[PDB]
């Protein structure tokens, strides 16, 4: 007597979109690099070089 | 509306010899009017939501 939909009764919205994402990527930090600190740095020889004396 | 049905018919032409006249009758019919009526019903969250898709 109430005639019968064509479709299957259903949530309109997909939660696919409702979804706000933050603009950042946050990044693995790992352990850190002191040795320059420790000695300093000093530049001497060049690339593709061998021996320092 | 209405109808008119008019009348009258020749007698052929002569000089003092009487002239014919036309008339009409009006006959009336009514009918009734039949008016419906459907509306909607929105809500703030609800618009919001179908505005994503």
């Amino acid at each position: 007597n109430f005639t019968a939909p064509v479709t299957t009764p259903s949530i309109p919205t997909p939660i696919q979109f409702l979804q706000t994402w933050l603009p950042g990527f946050v990044k693995v930090m790992t352990a850190a690099r002191k040795i320059d600190e420790i000695i300093g740095i000093d530049t001497v020889g060049s690339w593709e070089d061998q021996e320092i004396v | 509306q209405g109808i008119v049905e008019p009348a009258g018919t020749a007698v052929e032409y002569g000089d003092h010899t009487n002239i014919p006249l036309t008339s009409w009758n009006a006959n009336f019919e009514r009918r009734t009017i039949v008016r419906g009526e459907l509306g909607m019903m929105v809500g703030t969250l609800e618009e919001g939501r179908a505005s994503a898709i």
